[PDB]
This record gives C-alpha cells, structure tokens and sequence, in this order.
C-alpha cells in the first residue's frame, strides 16, 4: 500500500519540505539518505513513502512542480535537499502572474506532459498504491490553476484510487492579493468533483493558534507549515506502524461522508502547549478530547456552534485504553447533545494507535465533517460579487480565451454547494 | 531573466548616469568593469572580469553625453552604446518626430535588436524620460512606437517627467506635453509620472538639505527604481515579478498611471532619534506630504496598490498595518474592490552611496498607488495649454516643420476622453 | 472532598498569598511543588512529583499581580490561572457590576468549568475580598451572582473585610458597603465577617507586639482559614463536615453573619510561663477583649455555637467545662435552647510556620460562633451612609455609569429588614 | 498605564526643564538615554513617561511649544538637551506681548495644527494611556492663550480621559506684568469645565517657602523650579513604583473632587529643611504629618484656617508602617475637630510607596482642595473689578474683536464658582 506524493508552487513546495523534514526525522533517515534506526517496525512499513536504490538509501516518492525557477533552487540549497532524486524537480521558466487563466491553459499545459510521465512512472515503480496527496494554495495562480488541471487528469487515468488534497482557502482578514476570489471560485468550481476529500486550512486562524496558544510573539511561516505538517503525518499512521485498532484512509473515507459531494473537512491536533506551561499539565486522554473538541482550536477560520457536527473522526497515538476512548465518546456526545446530528446515532470513528511521536508520550489528531463550511465559502463569494458586477480585472483574464459564462457558471456551482449544505443543517 | 535601459535626453541622461551608478554600488563591480551570481539581469560577462551593461545611451546633442564620455565611468560602457547627434531639436516636439527624428532612429533600433539577441528571458524595458524638451518627447514617442511594432507583447515601462504647474523653466512646455499623450496613452504598459517641485519640498523638509540640486532628486529616482526591481535581483519571503504587479494594480486597459512613494527618507543627525518601525513607515507611505507629485488624495479615493518591503519584515505586523490602515475613514478605497492590497517582502536591504543625502537603514517600503486623484494633474495643465491656443502663439514654429493645425485638436480631445474615463470610473 | 479558592482584587491577593504559603508549610510541599492520603483537597496532581493549586488570581490591576510573578512563590501558581486586567475600578461598586465586570467575568468562568470539571465530591469554593474598595465590591459582587445560577445547592463562602467606623482611610467606603449587602444575604450560604481593627487590638495587646504590620493581620486570616479546613484534611476523634456545620449554625435562613476570633496568639517568650489547658482556653475563649467583632456579647442572648478544639484534646473535660460556663450566667442561653454548642476535636498537631509571631503550641481553638449583637455593627453603618446620601455629593460620578437611583433602597429594606429580623428572632 | 507630556509657553519649558532632569535621576537614566540602573522594578513600569527604541536607548514623551525663538536656545544647550527629539519642538517666530487677544485669535489657529498632529502621533503609540500633563503659566497671554485652546480641543476629541493642568498664577505682592488682571480673567473661563483637575501655584509662596522653611539666602529660578518640579514628581510615583497602598490619578478624583466644579487644587510639599538643620530631626511618620497639614507651608496665599477642608490627599514614600498613619491621622482627626465637615467623616486620602526617594529614608507631598478655595479668587476677582470699569488698554486688545459679554459670563461663572464655594463652605 504505497502512496506518491505532489506538490504545486511555492506554498505547496515549503509545506512539502517541512513534511519530509519531519518525517525523515521520524524514520530515523538522516539527511543523506542513510538509515541509522533501532526500532524494528521503521523498517516494517518504511516503503509505504520511500523506494530503494543501489547501496542501502531511500529516497522518497516525491514530485515538486511550480513554474519559476527560484523557490525550486531555495529548496534544493536548504536541508534535507539532497535527499531528493534530482529527475523529480520539473520547473518552467515564465511564471503565471498570479493569473488562473495564464496556469490553466497558456503556461501550465506545455509544462503537464512531463509531470505525467513522472508520476506514471512513480506508478510504475509501486506495488499496490492507494492514494495521492496533493499539496497547494487556492489563492495563487500557478498551484491553483496548474494543480487542478493537474487532478483532472490524473482522476481521467486512474477511477478507482482514492485522492487527497490539503487546500488552503484564503481569508479576508489575511487578505493579500487584489484578485484572489477570482482564483478561489475559479478552482473550486471542479474541485469539487474531481476529489475525493479535501483538508481546509486557514492563515488567519494558523495566526491566532500561533499567537495565543502557543504563546508565540513571532509566527513565521516555518511555524504554520510545521503545524499543518504535523496534522499530516497524523492522518496516515495507522498504515506505517500496528495498532490495537485500526483506520487507514479509505475507512475514513467511508465513514465520514454521507453524501458524494459532503467532503471537506476541518483538522485540529491536541495538545499544543508552550515549552514552559507544559511543566503544568496533566498527561490524560480527556483533557485531549475536550482540547480536540474545543471550539476555540480548530484549523478553520470559521465557529462550529453556528452548526452541528455531522460526523468526526479521532485518532490517538500512544499506549492507552480502549475504554477511556468510548466513555469520553459518550461523555461528549451527551454533554453536547444540541450540536451533534440526531438521525446518525453515535456520530464518532475512533482509531489508536502504538507508536507516539518522537518526545512525547501521547497525541491525538481530530478531523470533523461539520455544517459550518458554508460561512467559509459565502464569505468568499460576497467579495466575488463586488469585482465581477464592475468587471473589475476581468480583461487580463479574457484575454486567454475564457468568458463571462465561466465566471456564471463558477457563480452557480458556488450556489449549489452552500445550498447543499443549508439543506442538511 | 534580464531587462534593458533606454536613456534620451539630457533628463534621461542624468537619470540614467544616477542609476547605472548606484547599480555598480550594489553589486561590487568597481567603475572599470572587473568585479573585486544575480547580476545578469543588467550585465553581460565577456571572458574574464568584465561586465558591461544592458544599457544605451541616446542623444541629439553631443555634450551630455560626452561628459560621461570623458567621464569616471567611461571604461564600463560600450563605445557603441553611446549614440549623439548634431542639432538638437531645440525644444520643438514636431523637430523632434519629423525633421531630425528620423535621422537617427533606425541607427538605435538597431543596436536594440543586437541586445535582444543575447538576452534569453526578455522581461522588458525601463525608459527615462521628460515631457518638457522636444528630444526625449518626440523621439521617444518615436522610439516607443517602433519598439512597440517590432516586439508586441513585451512589457514596457517608462519614468517620466510630469511639467510642474508652477515651477517650470520654459516657456513652450504645454505644446509638448499635451502633444506626448496619444503615444503614450495607447503604446505603454506602466507609466510613472514625477513632478520636480514635489521632490524639491521632500528635500527641503524631510531631509532638510537647503540648497538640493539636481544630483539629489536623480539619486531619489534611482532609488525607486532599484527597490522596484529588487524583486528580481534577489530571493526573500515573498516575491512580486513584473507582470505580477501589472496584473495586480491596471484594473483597465486605459488607466496605468501609478502614483510612487518611498519610505523612509532621514536626515543623518535625525536618524539616531527615530527607531523606524514598519508600522510608522507604513503610515509614512500614506502621507500626502511624502507623494512624489503635486496632488491631494484627499480628493480622491485609493482604487489600488502596492507595497514593495525590504530588509528585516515579516508577514504578520505587516498585515496587522494593513488592516489598521483599511480602518481609516481618511484614506477612502473603492467600494467594488473588498481588498486593495498587493505586498511583498524581499530580503536584502537598500545600499546608501558615498556622498549621498540619504542615511543607512535595515529596512525600506516603496509604494505604488493606482488613484483617481492625478487626473487633476492633467486638468489645471489642460488650460495652460489651451490658453495660449487661444491667440495661436509659437504655432508657426511647429507647423513650418510638417505638422498641421488640427493636430492640437486631436491631443485636446484625448486628453478630454482620458479625463472623462478617470472620471467615469472614479 | 475536595476545594476550589478564588481571590479576587488587590485585598484578595495578600490573604491569596498568605493562605497559599501557609498551606505549602503544612503539607511540607515545596514551593515546585514536590512532596519530601488526604493531601488531594488544594493541590492537583501531575503524573509524578508535581502538585499545583486549585487557585485563581483574579484582578484588574496589574501592579499587585504581576508581584506573585516574580516573588518566591511563582512556581506554583499555573500562568493560566492567574488573570490581569488593565483599569482599575476607581472604588467604585457598579463598575465591577456594569462596566468592566462583563470584560472578563465570562473569561474566568470559562476557567471555573475547567476546574470544575477534575471534582467528583466538589465541596465548596472560597472567595477572598474586601467590602471597601471597588474592585473588592463590585467585580467580585458580579461573580457570586452567576456562580449561584450555575449550581445552587452547593455551599458557597466568602471571607470579606468591612470598613471601620472610626479608623479608616478611603473617603466614600460606605457607598461600596452599603450595595453589597443585598448580594450577601440572598447570595451565600455563610458570609465570613472580619474588620480591621479588631486585628489592632489584638496585636497589641494579646500578641505582645509593637507594631503588627500587614503580614501580620495575613497571618491571623491565614490561620483562620487554615482552622476551619482541617477538619476535611485529617481526622480526630470527633469530626466536623461544613454539611453538618450549616444546619447547626445558621437556625433560620436570614441568619449567616459568624463571629470569629482566634486563640492563642502569643509571643514566643510568654508561651513559658503559661498552661494551656483545655478547660483553661475554652473559658478563655468566648471573653469580649478578644473578639474580631466590634460589638458586646453581653448585649446579645447566645443560641447555637461552634467550638473548635485542635491538637491533644479528650473530651472527657469537655463535658464539665462548657458545662462550667452553662453554671454561669453572664452569657446567656435562649429559652427554647437545651444545648446550643457543636463540637470540634482535630487529632493533627497545629503547625507553625517560620516567620510567625505564635508559639508552638499543641492546642488552639477558633471561635465560629453567631450572636444578636452583631446588629449594631450595621446600624452604626445604616447611620453613616444615611448622613452620606442627603446631599447627593460626588453621586454624579456613579450616576455617570447608570445604575439607577432606588437601588440604596432595597438592600436598605432589606438591612433594615434584617435589622429587625435580628431583633424578632433576639 | 501610560501618559504623554506638553509644555507650552516660555514658563512651561523651564518647569519642564527641570522636570525632565529630575525624572531622569529618578529611573537612572543618563542624559544619554542609556540605562544603568539596579532595581529591576525601574524597569517594571518605565514604558509609562519613555518609549522604547533600539539600541538599547530611551527618549521622552515629551512635546515642546513655543512662540518665539528665544527660549528653546536655552532649553537646546542645558543639561539634558539632547533628551528632546528636534521633531517634538513647536514653536513659531513673531511675539505676542502675552496677549490673550493674540493669544487665542490670530496665532491659535496656526500652530494647533503642529501640535495636534504631533499629539496624535504619541495617541497610537502606546496600547492604552490615561493622561497628559500641561504646564504653562497663566501671567502672560501666550502661556494662557495656547493654553485655553489646546485644553478645549483636547477634551472635545479625547472626552473621556483624564487631563492635568499645573497652572502658576500671579499675586498681588509678587505682580510682574501690567494687564496681569487681563490674563486670569479670559483664560479662567474656560477651566472652569475644560479641564478634570487643576493644580494651581501662586507664585508668592515661591518666596515665603524660600527664605525661611528652606532658608534660602538667594532665591535662584533654580531654586524656585526645584519646588515645583518636586510637586509634578511626587503625583505620580504609584504609576511608577508599588507599595502597600496604591493610588492613581483615577483614584484621585472619584474619591477627592465632591462636585463637578470644586476643581482648583492646592499641593505642599515635605520635608523642606536646609542643609545646616537636618542634623536635628528624628525619623517617624507623625512628624511629617504634623508639619503637613500646617498652615505655613502650603504652597499658594491663601490659608486655609479660614475655613473647612473638603477632601485632601497626602502622598508618602518609603518603607512606612501603615498602622502608624492611621493611628496618627485619628489623633489629627480628633484634635482639631474644628476642620471636619461634620456630614462627611473620614475626610482622608493615603498613599504609600515603597521606593524612596534616593538619598533620603522618606518624603511627602500634600495636595488638598478645601474650602479656603474662595479666599484665592476674591482679592483676584476684586483686581480686575477696578479695571474693565475705566476702559484702558481696552483697544489693543480690541484690535482683535471678542465682546464683553464673556467677561460678565466667565465673572458670572467666577460669582457662581464662588457662589457654590462659599454656599457649600
Ligand atoms: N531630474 C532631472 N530633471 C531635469 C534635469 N535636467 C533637466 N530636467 C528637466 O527636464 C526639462 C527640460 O527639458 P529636457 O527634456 O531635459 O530637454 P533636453 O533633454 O535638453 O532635450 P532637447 O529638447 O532635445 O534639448 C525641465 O523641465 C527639467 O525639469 C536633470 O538633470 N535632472
Ligand atoms: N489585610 C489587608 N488589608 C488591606 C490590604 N490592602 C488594603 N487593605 C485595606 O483594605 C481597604 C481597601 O481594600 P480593597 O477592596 O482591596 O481596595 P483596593 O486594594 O484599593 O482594590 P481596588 O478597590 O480595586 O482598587 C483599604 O482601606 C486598606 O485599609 C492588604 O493588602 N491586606
Ligand atoms: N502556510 C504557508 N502559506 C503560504 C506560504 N507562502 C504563501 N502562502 C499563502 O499562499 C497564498 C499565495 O499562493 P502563491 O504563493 O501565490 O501560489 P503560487 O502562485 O503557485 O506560487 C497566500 O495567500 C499566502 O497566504 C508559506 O510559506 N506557508
Ligand atoms: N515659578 C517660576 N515662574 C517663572 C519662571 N520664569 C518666569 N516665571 C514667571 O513667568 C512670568 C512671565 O512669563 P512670560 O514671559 O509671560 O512667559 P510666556 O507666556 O511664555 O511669554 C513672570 O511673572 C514670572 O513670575 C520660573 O523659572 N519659575
Ligand atoms: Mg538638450
Ligand atoms: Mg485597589
């Protein structure tokens, strides 16, 4: 059960390195594609993200795409860039300009042939894989646009493996570029068919976790990107190390959706504690669940309580018990009975996990299918309305060949999705 | 990735001679060309310490140019990129396009293409420029519209000259600049406009220097133009290309007139006082007493812009100014545009020059502002020009050259059309 | 059995400090908070070798908080658990009930479920303030209100400090105590009453001492406290739960002002020469120079009592020696009373700590005990503010935040209603 | 806590003058602005009057105003020049003739603007201040002119923050400049509501103090500033330093001023020995105290044995035994029973810090509003009374146009001051 992983711009590109970082440190590889390990299970399931090579070295099963040429030299001088094989790095030479337009169709499709021939190489090489993680930014022009056209092909070849992509949707509290909606909507508008779950994640309340929480004075984008990397090492664990039960992605998948079109999700991790209030916190499975749980926590710029929970899924690592896990369930389903659905009985999935993080003893990861997604996308689509009534940068986009009835059709889709999801809450 | 400079005219000239200095500065290359990388967007290597310029050097007077010929740089150019003529066109824009334009625009279009050949990722070309003689206004309308012809869809940017309302030193300035409108109007990609007046208070009050010459208002320019292009020279957090920037601040077709600014610009003894902060350079960037042209935003309200950072910035005070500058009822945005913002941080901070008027700082913002303000700026010049139509004044000058008497009517009209369209979308 | 304590204002933080220290001292808990059972009712444990409070510091004055921060005692004290504010109330009561008191009333709270949430046989919560000021008045009069909503019948404490009727130094201290009154009686279970000078006296004439400074009124309301929680941390041969004493004191829901006052205190030298028997202190005990409340016992007609033994104590004397002042008719008995004492025994030695100003002794004793003449302490009160309020001086300032002008009223009907439910019931 | 600062006037500078050397020794901080100081509790609060820069440097809050060239050259070259950024200094260049006439109407207009924006500058500054201070004199017109519209301004943007006014009137025995009846007349007016609290000094008790408290042989501008630069220092050290009992400028008025109106205040400062006498005196609280409340040295010509005391403050430095001045102000408090207003009790106000003052074991201010108000404008109100009435001098002034019904209106207000300070005496 192999799984290859991608990534777009340079957004997807740092958040990609700070996971490979973190998870060579985690199989005990070091920087030059050695292994100096000593327990045993590392190498259990080690090739579910790496692939052998001559003289016993790994290296993983990675692909960086982004087209300019610089954050993929930023990547290649920093650490662990070695670890790389060199054929994976596939970088243009003109850049998009922040247009959807110019990377969907002018810039992006002379580029998409030898990123396929790459990953269908990649497809060669596995066993029996299983999925792909695919790492971007909905607010840029390259990874947006090249990643989407990136996913509608890659789903037109394979139909029956399961799709993961960790998005990034922009805020306007954080708002930073003056035509943003334009790309959000634009991407959205088939993302949502041609996925099969996506993680939504905010800056905005990446800023507030980091500042408050952490206790941090000064969030740089390191810190943000070991979050997000943390949540992401998290969701897969059950594949590379045993446990007393079990969950890998296509559980997940099964188990939280409902409906075919009902699939994206809202991360949080617990705990978060400073490096001098750790010394003053107990080391229990409740405090995780109600911190797991806590409103104020979650990795979404948007509040749960204006909605109910559909359903949730809880991971824990570590050595513990399965009896604390259901009591504290059934603790939280009966203290919040307003907000959790009522014709789904028992609305939680639950997995455990052996193996803790390195230098911890326990942690626990929480993933939740809520009714709130909508806040997060109206909010969006009211500052689309105020650009496209006036036309306002609409020619840059025009003159690639698209029209106004794509930016109707964008509206529309946009429509059906929060309309969908009022008429469950 | 590399860009060229065309210089005309004595104004175009001194600019340039500012600029290419402050260029050496930043990059270690000592004025003989040998260097004691990134430098390849404004220098070619040929064979072992030599760079030498993407540059060339336009005049139809041999003085200006034989100043630098003889000057301390004279080893770093070319022979060949330094171009004169034999008369001036005596401030005439129609001498300018017609009698004595086409005497030498073929010679320079031609070395422009021998440059073209050895660039390989053509980004575009940077052109400095003023509206008040006839060389740099005729010819140059001349030379932007070949250059348009023969490359397309390269981006062009210039760095004019705006005539000050006041302060001005001739006496036939409105014919030229209200004549240069139409080849800019419909052949440029970004236009920067910069009044002399407006940086004679900023010298005057916020460096406090009482006698500024000409030196220093050509080092403030120069300064802007390196900081704009710092994008490119260099890596950092964030990064912002040209067209980038193009396509975040030109909502239409008609309207690139940008509007520039600097922070912080402090005396050497003041200095020490003041801890520059981003937020207070921040707020610097939004003073109508640091606006580079002689014009009230007050008047008007913000339609875009962007912020160009430099030295030791991070994202999250940046966007705390930010959203404490959007809570102002005085500085007014839009309402079809929720975010007016474009920002980005680069990593290595300003050079000061030996001699200069300005002192050592870690960091630097340069704004660029899209506003409906400067349309003001065209409408008090409007009747200076109209007036002396009145009586046909110096009109014989200029019809004796091949030009007609209908032609002042076209220019009136465009100028009119282009107020109407600034003020439609305002 | 298990306790929650919550401080509250600038009074809140000396008694907050004082009672924290002493408890550190008796359970031989260093200030990291390792132990060198019971031991659970203050502290939470974490996994092994760490013992924090179950305390709260709460304030809008961040001079006197931030003081704990850097003392000795830092480390104990959670960084959660301990709450600035940035304005104090300018002594004034509605302040803490109107304007500031929603700024972070609901932000504690949120602590108060969390801690809420570790009880299992939750007993009770102790609230640390001072009637004079306003922070002490009106703040801390905003908490009681919404705690009773939540969980009503648990028993709820507070220990208050009045202001004197001759000695004192803030100029409007009765318009604070004169509002809180109708929070006390309809919203506690037992309200704790001490004042100030009753500490004066006796420093200086029981304790032998020239000038007892605030340390020294602390440790007499550390060692109250202290006192009356070791019967839920140890045991004896006789024990004393709070769900006992409430039906034993208070004979009718009105009645739940208790008069306390402490014995021994003693200088270290004078512990030589003196017996402490436990026939001798209890005689000693109920005697008027020693009480902590400005009133006359022989004034008021005794009903039910508590008694509180510690140490080495038998019973068997207990019986003759209350029975030796039941032969005596100075303090007097109600009609309807056969017996009106509770009994309390503590096996567990008192424990002096370093830097006080007691003796070791092996037996103390604390009154807690209710009379009919406390009502005099009020009605000298009722007459204070009543002079106070006829000219409407300084009310502009609280008129200025809202609270509307018949709120003196109701408490006053109601202080005047329990001044004659005093005198029905004495 | 944080307050900013402004001077006004030529008289305001040299109070200022030394008000920010004295401030300096206070918190160790050289005239370089470098720090060398040994309590960590200097810098607990030290944000209160300084800002902070880099390199290691601290300036002040300081705005300076002026009118004629003169009197910053003087202020420029002292000790302790440098302390001033060039940015802070305000002042014009034409002279007034301390004309309240020129004061307000002609040259008002034109410098408010510098200062307002500089006064905005130090608003964002900080995270949440309190106050300002101004001093000035009120002898003059510029000192009074600029100090009548600043303080009106100030109160109409900023209305719900406290302000400080440390105001020198002239006296009849110690008259200087002709029209001085002119200049108490106009501004007066206006603080009547513009300003929340007033400290007042007449400049007769300047000599009195003196010559023989002091016994001062030659009563130096450096002798006569060192008193009331000692009386600015001594208000505010509870913002500054902690003890057993706190108090603000807060804390004052709410519990200090019984009306609206009452707000003329009166300080008086201890102790005052000279250099050959403090061989001969103890160390104790009741010593001070005694000496306090005295009649003889309280710093304006009024006394106040003429009548009642309202509401005082007396303000304390050093390790202190609280239970002494309780214990000693009944003693007071029984005594003299005379000078208790019989429906108020407890007419007190305390203050204790614990950081002395450097050099000595304690110190004391005294600041008390009372009823022997009303002797003070009386023979002030009777000096202009002869004056209006003969119409001389009237046309310079009426060079400029205000009308004389203000006159009676601001007098009218003077009768209904004194209408409800001798009403309520
Ligand atoms: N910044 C700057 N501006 C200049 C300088 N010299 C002249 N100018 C401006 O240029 C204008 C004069 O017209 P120019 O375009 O310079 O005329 P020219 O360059 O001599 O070209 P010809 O008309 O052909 O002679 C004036 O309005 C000046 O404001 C200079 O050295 N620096
Ligand atoms: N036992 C004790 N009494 C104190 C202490 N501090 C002040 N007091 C007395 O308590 C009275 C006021 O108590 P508080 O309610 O705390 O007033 P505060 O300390 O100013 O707090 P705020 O009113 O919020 O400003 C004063 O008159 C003092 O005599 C202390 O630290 N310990
Ligand atoms: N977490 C994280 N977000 C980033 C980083 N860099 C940029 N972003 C976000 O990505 C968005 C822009 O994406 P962009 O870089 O333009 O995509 P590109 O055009 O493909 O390079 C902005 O809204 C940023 O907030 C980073 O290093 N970490
Ligand atoms: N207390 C005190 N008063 C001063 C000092 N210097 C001047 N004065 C007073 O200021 C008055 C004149 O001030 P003025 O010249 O009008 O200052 P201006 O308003 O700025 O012009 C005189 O009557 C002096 O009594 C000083 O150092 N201390
Ligand atoms: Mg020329
Ligand atoms: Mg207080």
């Amino acid at each position: 059960r192999e799984i290859v992983h991608i990534q777009a711009g340079q957004c997807g590109n740092q958040i990609g390195a700070k996971f490979w970082e973190i998870i060579s440190d985690e199989h005990g590889i070091d920087a030059t594609g050695a292994y100096h390990g000593d327990s045993d299970l590392q190498l259990e399931r080690i090739n579910v993200y790496y692939n052998e090579a001559s003289g016993g070295k790994y290296v993983p099963r990675a692909v960086l795409v982004d087209l300019e040429p610089g954050t993929m030299d930023s990547v290649r001088s920093g650490p662990f860039g070695q670890i790389f094989r060199p054929d994976n790095f596939v970088f243009g030479q003109s850049g998009a300009g922040n247009n959807w337009a110019k990377g969907h169709y002018t810039e992006g499709a002379e580029l998409v042939d030898s990123v396929l021939d790459v990953v269908r190489k990649e497809a060669e090489s596995c066993d029996c894989l299983q999925g792909f993680q695919l790492t971007h930014s909905l607010g840029g022009g390259t990874g947006s646009g090249m990643g989407t056209l990136l996913i509608s092909k890659i789903r037109e070849e394979y139909p029956d493996r399961i799709m993961n992509t960790y998005s990034v949707v922009p805020s306007p509290k954080v708002s930073d570029t003056v035509v943003e909606p334009y790309n959000a909507t634009l991407s959205v508008h088939q993302l949502v068919e041609n996925t099969d779950e996506t993680y939504c994640i905010d800056n905005e309340a990446l800023y507030d976790i980091c500042f408050r929480t952490l206790k941090l004075t000064t969030p740089t984008y390191g810190d943000l990107n070991h979050l997000v990397s943390l949540t992401m090492s998290g969701v897969t664990t059950c594949l590379r190390f045993p446990g007393q039960l079990n969950a890998d992605l296509r559980k997940l998948a099964v188990n939280m959706v409902p409906f075919p079109r009902l699939h994206f999700f809202m991360p949080g991790f617990a705990p978060l504690t400073s490096r001098g209030s750790q010394q003053y916190r107990a080391l229990t499975v409740p405090e995780l669940t109600q911190q797991m749980f806590d409103a104020k926590n979650m990795m979404a710029a948007c509040d749960p309580r204006h909605g109910r929970y559909l359903t949730v899924a809880a991971i824990f690592r570590g050595r513990m018990s399965m009896k604390e896990v259901d009591e504290q369930m059934l603790n939280i389903q009966n203290k919040n009975s307003s907000y959790f659905v009522e014709w789904i009985p028992n609305n939680v999935k639950t997995a455990v996990c052996d193996i803790p993080p390195r230098g911890l003893k326990m942690s626990a990861t929480f993933i939740g299918n809520s009714t709130a997604i909508q806040e997060l996308f109206k909010r969006i689509s009211e500052q689309f309305t105020a650009m496209f009534r006036r036309k306002a940068f609409l020619h840059w986009y025009t003159g690639e060949g698209m029209d106004e009835m794509e930016f109707t059709e964008a509206e529309s889709n946009m429509n059906d999705l929060v309309s969908e999801y009022q008429q469950y809450q | 990735r590399e860009c060229i400079s065309i210089h005309v005219g004595q104004a175009g000239v001194q600019i340039g001679n500012a600029c290419w200095e402050l260029y050496c500065l930043e990059h270690g290359i000592q004025p003989d060309g040998q260097m004691p990388d990134s430098f390849n967007t404004f220098f070619s290597e040929t064979g072992a310490g030599k760079h030498v310029p993407r540059a060339v050097f336009v005049d139809l007077e041999p003085t200006v140019v034989d100043e630098v010929r003889t000057g301390t740089y004279r080893q770093l150019f070319h022979p060949e990129q330094l171009i004169t003529g034999k008369e001036d066109a005596a401030n005439n824009y129609a001498r300018g396009h017609y009698t004595i334009g086409k005497e030498i625009v073929d010679l320079v279009l031609d070395r422009i293409r021998k440059l073209a050949d050895q660039c390989t990722g053509l980004q575009g070309f940077l052109i400095f420029h003023s509206f008040g003689g006839g060389t740099g206004s005729g010819f140059t309308s001349l030379l932007m519209e070949r250059l348009s012809v023969d490359y397309g869809k390269k981006s062009k940017l210039e760095f004019a000259i705006y005539p000050a309302p006041q302060v001005s030193t001739a006496v036939v300035e409105p014919y030229n600049s209200i004549l240069t409108t139409h080849t800019t109007l419909e052949h440029s990609d970004c236009a920067f406009m910069v009044d002399n007046e407006a940086i004679y208070d900023i010298c005057r009050r916020n460096l406090d220097i009482e006698r500024p010459t000409y030196t220093n208002l050509n080092r403030l320019i120069g300064q802007i133009v390196s900081s704009i292009t710092a994008s490119l020279r260099f890596d950092g957090a964030l990064n912002v290309d040209l067209t980038e920037f193009q396509t975040n601040l030109v909502p239409y077709p008609r309207i690139h007139f940008p509007l520039v600014t600097y922070a912080p610009v402090i005396s050497a003894e003041k200095a020490y006082h003041e801890q520059l902060s981003v937020a207070e350079i921040t707020n610097a960037c939004f003073e109508p007493a640091n606006q580079m042209v002689k014009c009230d935003p007050r008047h008007g309200k913000y339609m875009a812009c962007c912020m160009l950072y430099r030295g030791d910035v991070v994202p999250k005070d940046v966007n705390a100014a930010i959203a404490t500058i959007k809570t102002k009822r005085t500085i007014q945005f839009v309402d079809w545009c929720p975010t007016g913002f474009k920002v980005g941080i680069n990593y290595q901070p300003p050079t000061v020059v030996p001699g200069g008027d300005l002192a050592k700082v870690q960091r630097a913002v340069c704004m660029l502002s899209n506003t409906t303000a400067i349309a003001e700026a065209w409408a008090r010049l409007d009747h200076k020009f109209d007036l002396m139509y009145a009586k046909r004044a110096f009109v014989h000058w200029y019809v004796g050259e091949g030009m007609e008497e209908g032609e002042f009517s076209e220019a009136r009209e465009d100028l009119a059309a282009l107020e109407k369209d600034y003020e439609e979308v305002g």
